[PDB]
């Protein structure tokens, strides 16, 4: 996206479920709506799964109805490939260079990327320090006060004096 | 010494003996740390689940206590073929006719021997049903008319495994701010006039579709059923409604899980009221009749069965997977096959055929020569006509 | 020999194609009229259909007359079939491919290898336009000639679920057919389907051009949609159904979608591995010569 | 007496189910069992413990 | 209660399947009865479905549960997992003689 040359061996790099539990689903569908921000920080990979399993929970957990129904008819037809039309171009492209190569048959362009707000995951070690502004585009209308549960000394302590 | 006769001859012995026709389960992947064993189980929604493995306490004449010391003796003390030092015994190659044909013998005995009782299971396969009170909301309803309910116990015990076993999404709460079409797609979706209620109060079209579409609300309780509803007309009523029985086939319509046949209907209708035991009755007495002296090796294979006491409960059952959390799994394209989807009452696929056909037999008019009602009045009875 | 007329063989009432329905033999048309449909969020999207192999698999020396019509039709609807490309006898449709051959083949649906007396028979002209195409039945199970058996369901549901619109576009949300129904009603219409006599309507389909041609697809287009029907309902991930106040409303779901499955059911006709093999290459070749 | 399914009874590993339901397990008595079934429609004037 | 949902639930396991009849053969017969509205608690109605026997229908959702609730009880020696997993056949053995 960033028209970088790339010198990958395969257009979409995504592996297909040609059979597989429900989780396997999920993870296939959201791997398809690109909703990560870019990011150059080293992850964790020994987590990722888990990591990626949270984001499909969040992401579906908060789109618009569309986008949701974008994510369920992915959930649903697994077995397809759903791609962006540039990927499709690109395939055409290695197609007509080779006309006997064997692409995934099954697949579905995207007519229109989904708008969805793109997630930060940086999922390597430091807290983060958030500047809070004072107003933004979400009004609020009487919410309900949020309780904070009791941490333990092992998570952090408060001294009184730095 | 021994392990050329290991590796290279009893290793195909066994390639062989895994393609047996009725070796039929898997028995371990080679990986100690991770295997269990897929665990299916045949599933009433009535009684319980009966696991296919598990620890029922039968040695089958102590087959179950391993002994390991076996291996010393196949170590030190056997001969193998392909340990000369060199004889050179010629290897024998089996005929496959012997294992093949009581393979076959085996099975052929076991369908015979469920037969009666999936017969009889097919036709009161529709017959269990649910209280179901029908309230009227209308001021000249019949006592059939109105808005059919049913407490959610009742939900429990017969509606919910069953759609379990039909595998669709469960049925839509509704909670009063529910439209009519939102209770229209929860119906087409779990192909069942069914709803559970949930929040006060339902309003005036909702209800409205609810009576004309003779969906069947489920109300937890019913402590106060008509504060539940929005009644303009005033007209219903916590003291009108009427009780009455609800068969699941008057609910369920799936071709190869509840028989719905008008035939198969007004079949039953003729039925006397039925306990189990009476069931179990029927069954016997139809395998009385149509029992048939096996093969030599079916009646060895009888004889080693035991007692045919069958405790299962075979209405409507399954097969379907359980976790080993005890929990019954919905069917699952891409994990379980495709013949366990629906048992078809487990009958075979010809059976189901002329069934229909025997249903065409059974409901034919010249058929019905059980009479009923008389009438007595004195009169002469110059030409006479049996009509 | 039957000569076609100047519209297809399908003109004539001898080749009337009709499903029996509320004690009466309706047309098609008029059952297709009492199906509806349930959209669902998911959806169906048309690709283009490869083109057809050349290669018309070599009929083999077979003396017999085959039966061509009886096997196409219960392959495509029959409730019993099953290793229908194990026989391999569709081949023989090369035969009646050369110009000028001695086979015919009879109104009967039987592929006579010479002519004989007082059996009708087709124009052989258009017969060889039929076979040109339809021999290739004959490789419906070859590894190289395999037909997509996933994706051309689409065209299927296009055809037959498909508004003018949704058709216009080549995209349909995955719909869900439904219709009020007697006992056994797929069955009922299964069979009276295989008892067509679809190589009139094959045959017209292949031989005619031009204004024919066009006439022909629009005047027969529900024929066409119930053979789909049929084939769909043999593929449908599943069957319900459902109360409707006193009636029974016949539910497959999905129109457009090959489940794959090939468990028999009591609800309708169930294709072996092999009858999708066949039905694929068949909707291949058929939705070929449908477009052009 | 049908208390256990078959095979249980014998089953050794069954053992203290079957010594906690045979615990439990009063033989039949006409009266006793007459009994029980009378005393639920019968007054209660002793509260009964 | 809030946080006791199980013990609630294993109590509703006692509610009684029947129904609170009046007396009225016997109002009608002037016997001696100290309430003013006599009334009796039959534990059971007939069985009104041709199949489904609503008495063995809830003595399966008890036994059901009563199964689920052995199986998720945690056991330390080995001869309690054993009894654990035998009580439960014996459970169902339970249901089917009850039915």
């Amino acid at each position: 996206d960033k028209g970088a040359l790339v010198e990958a061996d395969r257009v979409i790099q995504r592996l297909i479920p040609l059979s597989s539990s429900t989780y396997v689903q999920r993870l296939a569908a959201i791997g398809a709506l690109y909703p990560n921000e870019f990011t150059e920080n080293v992850l964790d990979l020994s987590r990722l799964s888990t990591a990626l399993l949270q984001l499909s929970d969040t992401y579906y957990q908060h789109a618009n109805d569309q986008l949701r129904r974008l994510y369920r008819r992915m959930y649903n037809d697994s077995r397809t490939l759903y791609m962006t039309q540039r990927h499709q171009e690109l395939l055409l492209a290695q197609i007509t260079a080779d006309p006997n190569i064997l692409l995934y048959p099954y697949t579905y362009i995207f007519t229109t990327i989904p708008t969805s707000m793109n997630y930060i995951s940086n999922t390597g070690q430091g807290r983060i320090k958030h500047s809070l502004t004072v107003t933004g585009a979400t009004e609020h209308d009487t919410v309900a006060d949020i309780v904070l549960g009791q941490t333990g000394e092992d998570v952090i302590t408060i001294s009184m004096v730095e | 010494n021994i392990a050329v006769a290991h590796t290279d001859h009893l290793s195909v012995v066994y390639a062989t003996m895994s393609n047996f026709m009725l070796n039929f389960t898997n028995n371990f992947s080679g990986n100690h740390a991770t295997f269990k064993p897929d665990q299916y189980v045949i599933t009433s929604p009535e009684g319980s689940y009966k696991p296919i493995i598990e620890r029922q306490g039968e040695t089958v004449d102590g087959l179950t206590i391993i002994d390991t010391s076996i291996v010393w003796p196949i170590l030190c003390q056997c001969t193998y073929p392909l340990v000369r030092q060199s004889i050179m015994e010629e290897i024998v190659y089996p005929d496959p006719s012997t294992t093949l044909s009581q393979s076959l013998s085996v099975a052929q005995v076991l369908s015979k021997l469920t037969l009666p009782d999936a017969f009889i299971n097919m036709i009161l396969s529709g017959g269990d049903s649910v209280v179901m009170r029908t309230y009227q909301t209308e001021a000249d309803d019949d006592l059939d008319e109105g808005i059919r309910m049913t407490t959610y116990d009742q939900y429990l015990s017969h509606i919910r495994e069953r759609l379990h076993i039909t595998n669709v999404p469960d049925p839509i709460y509704i909670t009063g701010a529910s439209t009519p079409d939102q209770i229209a797609a929860s119906v087409q979706a779990t192909h069942v006039a069914v709803v559970l209620y949930q929040s006060g109060v339902i309003n005036g079209p909702a209800s409205t579709y609810l009576r004309e579409n003779e969906v069947l609300v489920v109300m937890p309780d019913y402590y106060d059923v008509v504060s539940r509803f929005a009644n303009a007309n005033l007209q219903m009523n916590n003291n009108r409604y009427h009780e009455s029985v609800l068969e699941i086939a008057d609910i369920f319509d799936q071709a190869d899980f509840i028989q719905t046949s008008d035939a198969v209907r007004q079949l039953r209708a003729l039925m006397p009221t039925l306990s189990t035991s009476q069931i179990r009755h029927a069954i016997e007495r139809i395998a009385q009749i149509t029992d048939v002296d096996s093969t030599d090796y079916g009646k060895l294979t009888l004889r080693f069965l035991g007692t045919l006491t069958r405790s299962l409960k075979m209405q409507n059952a399954q097969i379907r997977r359980i976790r080993p959390d005890g929990t019954v799994l919905r069917y699952d394209d891409q994990i379980d096959i495709e013949a366990f989807r629906w048992s078809r009452y487990f009958l075979d696929e010809l059976q189901l055929r002329r069934l229909s056909v025997g249903l065409r037999l059974i409901t034919n008019p010249r058929i019905a020569r059980r009479f009923n009602g008389v009438r007595i009045m004195y009169l002469t009875d110059d030409d006479p006509d049996p009509d | 020999m039957l000569q076609q007329p100047t519209g297809g063989y399908t003109t004539l009432e001898q080749f009337a194609f009709t499903i029996r329905n509320d004690g009466t033999n309706a047309t098609p048309t008029q059952f297709l009229q009492l199906l509806s449909y349930e959209a669902t969020e998911n959806e169906l999207v048309k690709k283009t259909i490869p083109t057809p192999e050349t290669h018309l698999p070599s009929a083999r020396n077979v003396p017999g007359n085959v039966y061509i019509e009886d096997a196409i039709t219960q392959a495509l609807f029959g409730i019993s079939a099953q290793n229908v490309n194990a026989h391999g006898y569709f081949s023989r449709l090369s035969a009646l491919a050369l110009p000028n051959t001695s086979a015919r083949l009879g109104l009967d649906g039987v592929i006579y290898n010479s002519e004989t007396i007082n059996i009708p028979f087709y124009d052989p002209a258009a017969v060889a336009n039929f076979a040109a195409t339809y021999a290739k039945l004959g490789n419906a199970s070859t590894p190289r000639y395999r037909a997509d058996m996933i994706d051309i369901y689409a065209h299927v549901g296009l055809e037959l679920a498909g508004t003018d619109a949704e058709r216009a576009a080549g995209v349909m949300p995955v719909k869900r057919a439904k219709f009020d129904s007697w006992e056994g009603s797929l069955i009922s219409l299964s069979r009276d389907v295989v008892n067509w006599k679809i190589l009139a309507f094959l045959i017209d389909l292949c031989s005619l051009e031009g204004e024919a041609l066009r006439a022909f697809k629009t005047r027969n287009r529900d024929v066409f949609r119930m053979m789909l029907f049929i084939m769909s309902t043999a593929v449908a991930a599943n069957v319900v159904n459902r109360k409707v106040t006193k009636r029974v409303d016949r539910v497959l779901e999905y129109i457009g979608v090959n489940s794959m499955r090939t468990a028999g059911r009591t609800a309708t006709i169930t294709y072996d591995l092999s009858r999708h093999e066949f039905a694929a290459k068949f909707l291949q070749l058929t939705f070929t010569r449908w477009n052009a | 007496k049908r208390y256990f399914p078959e095979n249980l009874e014998q089953n050794q590993s069954a053992a203290r189910l079957v010594s906690a339901v045979k615990a439990r397990a009063s033989e039949a008595d006409i009266s006793s069992i007459h009994l029980a079934i009378a005393r639920e429609v019968s007054p209660m004037f002793n509260v009964h413990e | 209660l809030a946080g006791a949902n199980t013990i609630i639930a294993i109590m509703r396991l006692f509610t009684p399947q029947g129904f609170l009849r009046t007396d009225d053969l016997a109002i009608a017969a002037n016997f001696p009865r100290a309430s003013r509205n006599p009334q009796t608690y039959i534990p059971y109605t007939n069985q009104r479905g041709t199949v489904t026997n609503e008495f063995a229908s809830r003595f399966r959702t008890i036994v059901a549960t009563l199964a689920n609730v052995v199986n998720e009880r945690a056991v330390q020696d080995d001869m309690q997992k054993a009894t654990r997993s035998c009580t439960k056949q014996w459970l169902r053995h339970l249901e089917t003689q009850f039915d």
